[PDB]
């Protein structure tokens, strides 16, 4: 829900998810689901928004109805905030486990130092079960296992209660008098000299003793017990491994692209060179969370979100396969209602009018190339 | 005229109670505001209260206050509860929307986002006001005591969340495991603005200089809204507007 | 009578309508309430904005017309009993404004808050927004308007003039409305995450500062009361 | 600034008028005076005028930038007539990047930044009207120094 | 690249202008690379000679609507014709309100005990008039502007 | 005769001079005028630069000095016509003040905006520089002191004592004159680029407040001016 | 002694000084010693460190008992 709201040319030009997968669609309480997939660092990274200096791979959930048990970026735990590299592509893998009973719409986004939130495609997961049933465990260093649901909680409830009930007495025992007119008046006419006085000192003495001596029994028996801490554990982790992907076979140069105003597709020309030795054919392009796929070349599989996926909203106008070595130049059509329901439709609103997207080239034998798109996007309107 | 003593008390005890009501309320939004866009982001999570940036800033930004209702209460009814009032009223307004919206709305737990403790230091800030009434001593010793007894005061309720534990590889506290697990998606873990470590820190000086610069600079917080507070206080009525 | 239960109604009303409002945003604020551009949001949402918009317009404009009608001219020719009862009415009303300012400030501020570091923000009109900014802050607006004119037109003590406090604890939590839009400036241009501690996101914090001036009005308002009712019993 | 660009920008120099016209304020400033004069109270003037003052001047400057804004496709890129404009007649000592205009945010919703920043000039247009008042009422003053 | 670009340190680009004479006379064409926090870097430079009239110059350009405007003069007479607009109902305004004595009068007015008669009936007449009439011209001016010009980016 | 036809004079001069100058510098701001470093730019603008330093120079020495001697002693034996007479000088003066203040700081100085938009700067003495800040400021510098001391020698109001206001209005675009070189270190070391809403360049900004103090003398003008011709006609 | 009270994280990962050589243990006055070596600027540089973008190679003595005559990074002074 956080998307369809963020800037259209920001979305499609900042990071792009794909080989998502989600290992189960309805799980149990105290059950784990599992996040998969790659996103390549565009190369484009947008001025406005600060480089993924410090960046940190959360998931879009609406507040904890799944804790993130693990969450890896190449295959190295990611607790805390990491490095990206623009135009490097990197594959994450997530681990969540259920804590709240519903439909909940699981997304997955790369937070940045000075650019916010940067949402990806999100799943709807089901949740069956009772909230009572979650567990947390945790073993220590210290040899002791605890539950966070309710670990420290009742020291903390306690410890507030307390204090709160100290302040409480405080106010209560200087408005046991009168408060407020009589006193100023007091104050006002001449000399006052008699509001306080013993034993109220004695009793402010006492309450500053109480209060010293309680802080400082309390340090004491909070090290006697627990005698051993660390300091919040933090700092950006650098040196993530990207992932090696071979360089791509199939160059695209872009000429022109075009969206109807108003209108559901987009129009786009592309001029394709095949290197390599296998005849390929354009099966999908993913602009932006959208996966515009051509039913007759490439299929999904991975249970991608429906409102994502258009299974026939990718049409060439020459989708014959493409020998080795030779050029030429097709018009590639994007048409589905998600580009409008996302509203990328609205870039027309939007300072910088560019695009960015994925192009999957698929051959007789399978295997599959990722090659990127970027060109200025020109709006039409007759 | 009032007709008799006996009423005329019960007059004064029933505006003590309202304005009291009024004067309470009116803190609690006002006060809450200001340290909901001053110390929040670090009240709000465990992992978010470290030992270097938190232990700075919560003092510094939230003696505000506290040093104006002090320097209209005290000096004017000779009420010593300014800042114990204003304590209060803070630890109410976090406390309830911490149950019924950060645990009732939402389902963070209370051990994960429980609020600051700060009575302690209201403690002592009023006491030190009352005794020996010099708001220039209270401005020193007391806003000392205000900014050096906040950590260790916090101590008992954040201790239990510093265990270390070894989490999938990586040394880890409770707290950051806590943080780790229950996801806030508008927090991400970057803006954790907490000590990561310098090159001139000395083993275990980032608590106790925290904690002296805190002190110092709810000095100058106190000196300086004091002042405010008595300009705030005044009874002027304007001819025209 | 002195002192009569409109103090119970004031209070009750408010609890009464925001605890409904409370519940009526916790069941509404998923499903329906999360999206922004969802057509099932307009019609949960943006109506609500409008009507609540539309009816505290309304509730103001009668309100200080009414109050403003019913001035008493003859203000030197009061009985000290009366002035005491109109000092009392007046106290209610600010017990009135104190409980919609601590409402419009700390649950519903602190609370968009919280719906904040739960999803990522999507409109200038959230709901969260709609119930906070856009009703609490109108409710605290009427009310502290209101008792600056009951006590302008009812109180000799206020009259002879406008109170400087007085009318800063009446602004500055109404200036809270002109600046609800000031830091989502400094946001679609300036701080581009989410905090509360940020530099645009304090114009609600130097003008939170604005209703300490709670303190000059008490004290002028006691002032008031200790008029011809000081005693005989206090100073003695 | 009339006389300035029209005798030295366009005189001088030979900046195109339709590129190099300055801003329109007299509907701000009417509304400011006559709210000032109406209701003469300062702090009136201050809130209501000064939110006028911040929220007519984008909307009163609109049929004078409205032209200047239909798209173009101008050699592959979308541009504004502004900006073919701006690229076309070269200003030597002000660089294109210098240009400090929106250029879009994750957290900008679709038509919001035309009226959000509105609203955030018109309060900081408050703060800056209850400023200078004070700055004005002690630069008005009538004092004598007996010694400089 | 009408925008500002990203270049890297060490890398060599080659780049092309295409300029269109616009006044005759013999002028130092140079070449920068204008830097964020550096400033201009000025190039080498030539002499070029333009010869004609700056009259017959032309800068035609199509719009996405449909429309073949010259950029000479598009949008000049909108321009100059609205800031003439608005700078006149300002001046009446002034002329309006300094038809009558100003300065020493009204201070000696304002001065010497309660004025109270150097704005009255008519003058908030003519000022809620200005007020709204300002307001209506406002609204009624951005409408025609979006029913004309319907498409704007 | 009260107020002759000085003020025509005041206009005159100073718009035939500054046209002149605009048509100068309109034929040679290119064409020996747009290298800092060419021989031409030398014998065209540094030489200019110079006698415009040493003529401004001397004709604040001869002003002050002639205005200074000239004080009238007798000021108490004043009659009221002359008194008058000499308010109407004093006000001519403070047209010409306001007439350089306007071609110093906004004809020249918005000049300079554009010469710098054309171009790029290339030394601190740049010929829309010489025109300006070199010529233009001392020129309104020296009318300022001119009614300065014209109002202290020849008005009893403005004597006993020094008006704040006032020395305020003539003291701030002065200041603007130390500041010519303020920015000018804010460049060579601060902004490498050619902006206006710069940081270092507000020492003209915070200073172009300082002649707001021109309300301040208008108002103590008028008070002198009605000292004795308040009427009668006036208050009435 | 400066070293000893840097945090131990930072220490340990900043920059790794190895293959140190010291030209001479004790000289007399008006005498050259020469220390060489080379440091691998660590990967994982913290981010609370800046990056070594403006580095200078100092040389760690209590006061000018030495002078640096020269100092070379590479084979440039
Ligand atoms: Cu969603
Ligand atoms: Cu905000
Ligand atoms: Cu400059
Ligand atoms: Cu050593």
């Amino acid at each position: 829900h956080g998307e369809k709201s963020q800037a259209a040319f920001m979305r499609m030009r900042t990071i792009h998810w794909y080989d998502l997968s989600w290992s189960k669609e309805k799980v149990k309480i105290n059950e784990t689901v599992e996040i998969k997939g790659k996103f390549h660092v565009f190369e484009g990274w947008p001025e406005t928004v600060d480089e993924p200096d410090v960046a940190f791979l959360n998931v879009g959930m609406p507040g904890p109805v799944f804790i993130r048990k693990e969450s890896y970026i190449g295959g190295q735990l990611v607790p805390r905030s990491v490095r990206l590299e623009i135009g490097k592509t990197y594959d994450f893998r997530v681990v969540l486990k259920a804590r709240r009973p519903g439909d909940w719409h699981v997304h997955t986004m790369m937070n940045v130092q000075g650019g916010g939130p940067i949402i990806g495609p999100g799943k709807w997961i089901t949740v069956e079960g009772s909230m009572s049933e979650f567990r947390n465990p945790v073993t220590t260093l210290t040899g002791q296992t605890v539950d966070l649901e309710n670990y420290n909680e009742g020291n903390t409830y306690f410890w507030h209660a307390f204090w709160f009930a100290i302040g409480v007495a405080w106010i209560g025992y200087w408005s046991r008098r009168p408060i407020f007119i009589p006193r100023l008046l007091m104050v006002d006419a001449g000399r006052a000299d008699e509001l306080v006085s013993a034993t109220d000192r004695k009793v402010a003495m006492g309450f500053l003793a109480a209060t010293i001596l309680i802080v400082v029994m309390a340090m004491s028996s909070a090290n006697s017990k627990y005698p051993i801490t660390i300091p919040l554990q933090a700092g950006t982790m650098r040196g993530m491994k990207p992932l090696e992907l071979p360089a791509p076979t199939v160059s695209v140069k872009v000429e022109d692209a075009t969206y109807r105003v108003p209108g559901r597709a987009m129009r786009m020309k592309l001029t394709i060179t095949n290197h390599g030795n296998s005849p390929i054919r354009l099966g999908e392009f993913y602009t932006a969370s959208v996966r515009f796929l051509d039913s007759d070349v490439y299929k999904d599989t991975t249970g991608y979100p429906e409102d994502l996926l258009a299974e026939d909203g990718l049409s060439v106008s020459d989708n014959s396969p493409l020998a080795p070595g030779e050029t030429r130049t097709v018009d590639v059509t994007a048409s589905d209602a998600a580009w409008e329901v996302y509203r990328l439709s609205d870039i027309i609103y939007d300072p910088d009018s560019r695009f960015a997207g994925l192009l999957f080239f698929f051959d007789a034998t399978g295997n599959r190339q990722v090659v990127q798109i970027d060109a200025p996007l020109i709006p039409s309107f007759m | 005229a009032v007709r008799s003593h006996a009423e005329a008390v019960q007059v004064s005890r029933t505006i003590d109670w309202m304005a009291l009501f009024v004067v309470f309320f009116v803190i609690v939004g006002s006060y809450h505001i200001h340290a909901m866009l001053t110390m929040g982001d670090w009240d709000f999570w465990s992992d978010w209260k470290d030992r270097r940036l938190w232990v700075t800033v919560t003092p510094i930004v939230l003696v505000t206050f506290p040093a104006a209702v002090q320097s209209y209460l005290w000096e004017r009814y000779r009420l010593p509860w300014g800042a114990t009032v204003c304590v209060l009223g803070l630890l109410l307004g976090e406390w309830i929307n911490r149950y019924f919206n950060f645990w009732g709305w939402t389902y963070f737990p209370i051990n994960f986002v429980f609020p600051a403790s700060l009575v302690p230091g209201a403690i002592i800030l009023d006491t030190v006001l009352m005794l020996s009434g010099s708001y220039l001593f209270t401005a020193i010793v007391g806003a000392m005591g205000w900014g050096l007894i906040f950590y260790p005061g916090n101590w008992p309720i954040i201790a239990p969340l510093h265990v270390p534990v070894e989490y999938n590889g990586m040394l880890m506290s409770i707290a950051d495991i806590q943080g780790y697990n229950y996801v806030r998606t508008g927090t991400p873990e970057y803006i954790r603005m907490v000590e990561k470590g310098t090159l001139r820190t000395f083993g275990k000086d980032v608590a106790p200089v925290s904690a002296f610069f805190s002190a110092f600079m709810s000095i100058l917080i106190y000196f300086m809204w004091h002042f405010i507070g008595r300009w705030f206080s005044n009874e002027r009525f304007l001819q025209s507007t | 009578l002195l002192d009569k239960k409109w103090l119970t109604f004031a209070l009750a009303i408010y609890t009464v309508f925001y605890l409904w409002v409370r519940w009526y945003e916790g069941v509404y604020g998923w499903s329906a309430g999360l999206d922004s551009f969802a057509p099932e949001f307009e019609t949960y949402w943006m109506n609500f904005l409008y009507t609540e918009i539309v009816l505290e317009i309304v509730t103001a404009s009668i309100l200080w017309g009414y109050l403003w009608k019913t001035r008493d001219r003859n203000l030197a020719a009061l009985t000290p009993r009366e002035e005491l009862r109109r000092n009392f009415t007046h106290l209610v009303w600010l017990v009135a404004y104190a409980w919609a300012i601590y409402w419009g400030a700390s649950y519903f501020t602190e609370q968009d808050g919280t719906w904040h570091q739960t999803i990522v923000r999507d409109t200038d009109f959230t709901p969260s927004h709609i119930i906070e900014f856009y009703l609490s802050y109108p409710i605290y607006i009427i009310t502290g308007f209101a008792a600056f004119i009951y006590a302008k037109t009812r109180l000799p003590f206020f009259a002879k003039g406008i109170s400087l406090p007085y009318l800063v604890l009446v602004v500055g939590p109404f200036m809270i409305l002109p600046n609800v839009g000031l830091n989502e400036w400094g946001h679609t241009f300036w701080f581009m995450e989410e905090l509360f501690v940020a530099p645009l996101h304090y114009g609600f914090v130097i003008f939170g500062w604005l209703a300490l001036a709670v303190m000059g009005t008490l004290t002028q308002t006691f002032y008031s009361f200790a008029q011809g009712g000081l005693g005989q019993s206090l100073c003695e």
